[PDB]
């Protein structure tokens, strides 16, 4: 016999699950881009308040903003403790995707090879684009620094 | 208080979201004498038990 | 997310790495069994030709 029907209903369940997963990941990508932009803007806004507004106000607010800097730095480290695992999970995702591309090229499944190549390319584009928004904000911060210094 | 049935209640923390944790039971102290076989025959077996544990 | 969810994500990372390793080992095992069978078949075919 041929296992084509077995593969057919297996991948039918897989495609239903991954269509639900694709809608869920569209929603979760909206959530993730929102959270990532909020975190980057929080970092840059606290840097801006650290650099731009020292000495204009009185002494009590000076001590207040200093304690705010200390506490917010601690809380930002605590919140950013989640981002260290994102790099490693993207590392393992990239490795697994490259393995899938190689294995599908080896087996010869053209649809699976295209799926794995576009999988690594798409995860690369998504992670590099959220990181690209972050580094665009960082580059804007550096440009504002070099223009403010000179 | 002359207690026979005992109940324990817990209050969670608003800032805590964990589901599973361990809470100690603690220690409970209380004798079994109630008076405003408690008659002097209550010593009959207590003395024997004390003597046996003293031999041990 | 939570502590249990953080443990889930950590074990997800670990199991994804070990599943990369497991897929490599399993594909190697399948290819080795294929080479096993094909070498036996080739030897039998040569003997039959002789």
């Amino acid at each position: 016999l041929s296992s084509e029907a077995l593969m057919r209903r297996a991948v039918s369940l897989v495609t239903d699950s991954t269509s639900t997963f694709l809608s869920q990941t569209t929603y979760a990508l909206i959530e993730a881009i929102t959270e990532y932009t909020k975190a980057v803007y929080t970092l840059t806004s606290l840097y801006r308040q650290y650099t731009s507004l020292l000495g204009k106000m009185n002494s009590e607010e000076e001590d207040e903003v200093w304690q705010v800097i200390i506490g917010a730095r601690a809380e930002m480290t605590s919140k950013h403790q989640e981002y260290l695992k994102l790099e490693t999970t993207w590392m393992t995702a990239v490795g697994l995707s490259e393995m899938a591309a190689e294995a599908a090229y080896q087996t010869g499944a053209d649809q699976a090879s295209i799926t794995a190549r576009n999988h690594i390319q798409l995860v690369k584009l998504q992670v590099e684009e959220v990181h690209q928004l972050s580094r665009k904000a960082e580059t804007k911060l550096a440009e504002a620094q070099i223009e403010e210094l000179r | 208080p002359v207690c026979r049935f005992m109940k324990i209640t817990v209050i969670g923390r608003y800032g805590s979201t964990n589901a599973r944790a361990k809470i100690p039971l603690g220690f409970y102290y209380g004798h079994t004498y109630i008076l405003p076989p408690e008659i002097d025959q209550h010593l009959a077996m207590m003395v024997a038990l004390q003597e046996d544990i003293q031999c041990r």
